[PDB]
């Protein structure tokens, strides 16, 4: 019985263009504990990407959080990939930079 | 109160990879102040908060050999599921428990609590009178028989209502300042608009701690919890946390709604509306 | 203080 991850792609500080600022993805309510999270920019991969130690909640399901440092800009576009078993397919959350 | 001390313990068997990892993880009142793991390059207990550094190397040694000996023995309890599921020996497997007790501001045992769970599923969990069991399914029942038989929960009940309860007194003592703990959000709300006779009013909370929050917008009194759009909070990454709830008003209705943040750190709940510069 | 002697299942 595996559960589907949820994810939030957001950043530290208020973004904001041409300054440099965190972009979080928080990946939480999944099972089994393994996972692939990609972090894109413009279709690209992030090469450079963190990853927080990873822990369960009293639900039993896993959460981790993923970061990078980065400078937003008027037409980048800013995304977070993620693989699991529960899935079929990989699943892509955009940054919107109002959420 | 309530304050609590849980530890978190996660094995995982990995076929064609290694030896399985293993993971403890300790809590005081849902604050890690301790990690044991084993993929690490040299496994031992290492403090997650600087309150837990006054703490003597007799601690750690006692504490990281304890590790080591659970490993094991998780490890045998992941071959033994096997058996009663009859699976595969190449597929990966999760063990997991929470072992922990709960005391009050007298300092009296509130619920002392210990619960098993193997590929995401309860399996078996200690009862509150800290006497019997209760199994999830048939493979529970077989160590259900055990436990009871070996008179377990006995032996449990010592660590749970003793050691446990006297150790969570200890280190509430040794992080008093620091488990004190409050940051106020800081909270605003922004307005997106569209082409359409409807706007979203967004109602945010930053820089807060702990991660305990409620956001709620209402209508001249009522609130508005169907309508209501919220995300989870979320870690800003330096140990704050993020929230957000929204609602679609429409055009031209934007004072008449009004955002409300509840927060342990606030003297009293912020209450905000919508204002431009303009 | 973590529990120690885990009993096996």
């Amino acid at each position: 019985i595996q559960k589907t991850p949820q994810i939030q792609v957001y950043s530290r500080h208020p973004p904001e263009n041409g300054k440099p600022n965190i972009l979080n993805c928080y990946v939480t309510q999944f099972h089994p504990p393994h996972i692939e999270i990609q972090m894109l920019k413009n279709g690209k991969k992030i090469p450079k990407v963190e990853m927080s130690d990873m822990s369960f909640s009293k639900d039993w399901s896993f959460y981790i959080l993923a970061h990078t440092e980065f400078t937003p800009t008027e037409t980048d576009t800013y995304a977070c990939r993620v693989k699991h078993d529960s899935m079929a397919e990989p699943k892509t959350v955009y940054w919107d930079r109002d959420m | 109160g309530p304050h609590s001390l849980r530890y978190f313990v996660t094995a995982v068997s990995r076929p064609g990879l290694g030896e399985p990892r293993y993971m403890e993880v300790g809590y005081v009142d849902d604050t890690e102040f301790v990690r044991f793991d084993s993929d690490a390059e040299n496994p031992r207990y290492e403090p997650r908060a600087r309150w837990m550094e006054q703490e003597g190397p007799e601690y750690w040694e006692r504490e990281t050999q304890k590790a080591k000996g659970n490993e094991q023995s998780f490890r045998v309890d992941l071959r033994t599921l096997l058996g009663y599921y009859n699976q595969s020996k190449g597929g990966s497997h999760t063990i997991q428990v929470i072992s922990g007790c709960e005391v009050g501001s007298d300092g009296r045992l509130l619920r002392g609590y210990q619960q098993y769970a193997y590929d995401g599923c309860d399996y078996i969990a200690l009862n509150e009178d800290l006497k019997t069991w209760t199994a999830a399914d048939m493979a529970a029942l077989i160590t259900k028989h055990k436990w009871e038989q070996a008179g377990e929960a006995e032996r449990l009940r010592a660590y749970l209502e003793g050691t446990c309860v006297e150790w969570l007194r200890r280190y509430l003592k040794n992080g008093n300042a620091t488990l004190l703990r409050t940051d106020s959000p800081k909270a605003h709300v922004t307005h997106h608009s569209r082409p359409e006779d409807k706007v979203t009013l967004r109602c945010w909370a930053l820089g807060f701690y702990p991660a305990d929050i409620t956001l709620t917008w209402q209508l001249n009194g009522e609130e508005l919890i169907q309508d209501m759009e919220l995300v989870e909070t979320r870690p800003a990454g330096d140990g704050t946390f993020q929230k957000w709830a929204s609602v679609v008003v429409p055009l031209g209705k934007e004072q008449y709604y009004t955002c409300h943040v509840y927060h342990q750190g606030l003297p009293e709940p912020l209450t905000l509306r919508w204002e431009p510069p303009p | 203080f973590a529990p120690g002697n885990w009993p096996a299942l």
